[PDB]
């Protein structure tokens, strides 16, 4: 889950705080909505649970560029890992994300290891474009904030925070 | 996580 100043990307180029789309969520709510959002890929999904999750502790993951979003510590967020030299997506959860890693962020709303790699199908998900890698300055705590986060229709189960990959939910 |  995320703090309520997250932005999710909507499409054409919108975006909407996580607390303003149902504006006065009881603490700890499941909640019907029916709310079109960008996937991992630009594309436009259904969002139709907004879950508030109460007060947790979390944490603010601030790239090198400046790039940050805050969430609770089992918060995944996407990022690119070399798993045997083959730079891959995985998901990391905030507690386990460190500096010098690299966030996927969704260029929609703004490739470390490949080159040396080089399986095309491969550098066309990462060279896809609509993407970048950003680099991981720092992971500070953030005290304890309330949270929400969506439960989504899409293949991936993924959507976008503050131009992160965050990853789906099921309950609050 | 996933659950969640
Ligand atoms: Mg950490």
């Amino acid at each position: 889950a995320i703090t309520g100043d997250a932005l999710v990307a909507l499409p054409e180029g919108e975006s909407v705080r996580i607390a303003d789309i149902v504006p006065g969520a009881r603490p700890n709510s499941d909640n019907a909505i029916d709310l079109k959002v960008l996937d991992r890929h630009g594309n436009p999904v259904l969002a139709d649970r907004l879950f508030h999750s109460g007060e947790h502790p979390v944490y603010t993951v601030r790239t090198v560029e400046g790039l940050r979003v805050t969430g609770t510590a089992n918060h995944p967020l996407l990022c690119l890992v070399d798993v045997a030299g083959v730079p891959t997506l995985l998901w990391k959860l905030i507690d386990e994300i460190k500096p010098g890693d690299y966030a996927v962020i969704q260029r929609s709303a703004f490739v470390p290891g490949l080159v040396r790699f080089l399986a095309q199908a491969i550098a066309d998900e990462l060279t896809d474009g609509r993407f970048y890698y950003a680099k991981v300055a720092s992971v500070t705590d953030a005290g304890v904030q309330p949270v929400y986060s969506l439960r989504v229709d899409a293949c991936d189960a993924a959507f976008i925070t503050n131009g992160f990959v965050s990853h789906n939910t099921e309950a609050p | 996580a996933m659950r969640y």
